[PDB]
């Protein structure tokens, strides 16, 4: 980057020169150049001010065909400052001029774009968009095919990507596959595919792969100097430290992160999640600490339950205990601590059946078919889950079969099973309203609209969500 | 997806995949 102080003054120098000499077509070609070298600079603002210019050069005076980059970097500024709206305008004006001229590969842009400006506001209808819009720049891409070797490995990252936001295993093959192109013939779309990559095996809970890949991404964005680049590939390994219990190595990955966000004008609302994922995890870590007295009390608790057996204060002991434990589960399902978790809720279960009691057993049932489910061990899940469901029809508990059936519902899903899932939740709904239950009906009918919502099912889903 | 019955999540990041071009390139 020690190139980029004179790289500009000579740019400028072009700039004012094409205003000296009226060279129009100039005057707007170095107006774009300067507003790239800003936006490469995190000066989004300042990009946009002779982005704006160059866009309205060439309205005056220049062809249409010149509204067709200056539209893209400029719809590309304002999503990098979250104005979507503002965005979307400039992103179809670039679709509809690739349209009427039907040169395909400005079409694939223009597409791409769309794709992302939509997939950014969904996590902020946008769904159906996304994935029309990043299809679509697939099929461009593919219909375009070392000649548009870029906007075909883009386009693989892109699809992957938005599978997994819960289609893990088709966006591992798609990401896999896009770097195995990259193999095939230190490059900044290696960043986003190792980037993705780390993420999709963060789902599927292989820590040291995620942890690799992630780690490459941090350290080809540190190569290629890109330090948004390196901001997102910090708060992904924080995030990789955050979920395994690691809070001290979390907190140093999300303060680099900061420092790399905050050297930039224009990445505030970057450096306000930061900040955001900085306090969550010191939250974490008072609610590890109430874990560990929590389980300081379990061990006395457990020290008189053996001096107090057959005494009848067993069952006293003994109910004392499964209270503990009820906290610790709480707690240890606060933070992400599913491995805790499992270990207290079967704890739980030794001792509601020692204890004799149908409904602690049944609960016990369903937390141990929870934290089977949250680490991906579906099977498990699947057995413990009907455990509890046959568990609460032997007793008169409508609520905990249909808690049971949704919960085994979203495992159904999970595992690839769309149609018994929703099956499952409806279900879920279907006692969830013979028993008066509001809350259980709530999150019922959430899943039952997440399922039609990912199967693109409008009118169904827009019905649920009345 | 949603859970019958105060957790604690972070945010994470993704990472899209630009255009591959709205430059515009000057002579000299």
């Amino acid at each position: 980057m020690g190139r980029d102080e004179m790289q500009m003054s000579e740019a400028k120098r072009a700039y004012r020169s094409a205003k000296e000499e009226g060279n129009r077509q100039e005057e707007a070609r170095w107006a774009n150049v300067i507003g790239d070298i800003l936006k490469n600079r995190g000066e989004y603002v300042e990009a946009l001010k002779w982005f704006r210019i160059d866009y309205d050069v060439s309205v005056k005076y220049l062809p249409e065909k010149h509204l067709l980059p200056t539209c893209q970097s400029l719809g590309e500024v304002y999503l990098r400052l979250e104005h979507f709206k503002d965005a979307l305008i400039y992103q179809k004006k670039h679709l509809e001029l690739a349209k009427d001229a039907s040169d395909l590969v400005e079409q694939q842009r223009a597409c791409t774009q769309l794709g992302r400006t939509y997939y950014e506001m969904f996590l902020r209808y946008s769904i159906r968009n996304a994935k029309k819009y990043f299809k679509s720049a697939m099929k461009l891409a593919q219909t375009l095919k070392s000649s548009f070797l870029k906007e075909y490995i883009d386009a693989h990252n892109n699809i992957g990507m938005l599978q997994m936001e819960d289609n893990l295993e088709e966006a591992k093959k798609l990401l896999i596959r896009g770097l195995e192109i990259c193999n095939e013939e230190d490059d900044d779309g290696r960043s986003r595919l190792h980037h993705n990559l780390g993420n999709v095996y963060m789902e599927l809970r292989m820590w040291d792969k995620s942890r690799e890949h992630i780690e490459q991404d941090i350290i080809i964005c540190k190569k290629i100097e890109h330090r948004q680049g390196e901001a997102k590939g910090y708060i992904n390994l924080g995030e990789l430290h955050y979920r395994v219990q690691k809070y001290d190595e979390a907190i140093l990955c999300y303060q680099k992160a900061l420092n790399l966000a905050q050297s930039m004008e224009d990445e505030d609302a970057l450096a306000s999640q930061i900040d955001q994922n900085i306090e969550t995890v010191k939250k974490a870590i008072e609610v590890m600490d109430e874990l560990k007295k929590e389980e300081q009390n379990l061990k006395k608790l457990t020290r008189n339950m053996i001096i107090a057996k057959g005494t009848s204060q067993e069952r006293k002991s003994l109910l004392q205990q499964n209270a503990s434990l009820d906290c610790l589960i709480e707690k240890s399902s606060m933070i992400f601590a599913w491995l805790k978790h499992c270990e207290y809720a079967k704890r739980k279960k030794r001792i509601a059946s020692e204890l004799c009691d149908k409904g602690k057993l049944s609960d016990s049932f369903l937390v141990i078919g929870e934290s089977y489910q949250k680490l991906r061990k579906f099977n498990k899940a699947i057995k413990w889950y009907t455990k509890s469901w046959e568990m609460y029809k032997s007793i008169g508990n409508l609520e905990g079969q249909a808690l049971a059936k949704v919960n085994m519902g979203n495992v159904l899903d999970s595992n690839g099973d769309w149609a018994g899932a929703l099956d499952a939740f409806q279900e879920g709904y279907r006692i969830a309203v013979e028993a008066n239950l509001p809350s259980v009906q709530l999150s019922a009918l959430e899943n039952m609209h997440y399922s039609h919502m990912i199967r693109f099912d409008n009118i169904e889903e827009a019905r649920r969500l009345q | 997806k949603q859970t019958a019955r105060k957790q604690l999540a972070t945010k994470a990041a993704r990472k899209s995949a630009p255009a591959t071009g709205g430059v515009k390139k000057p002579h000299r």
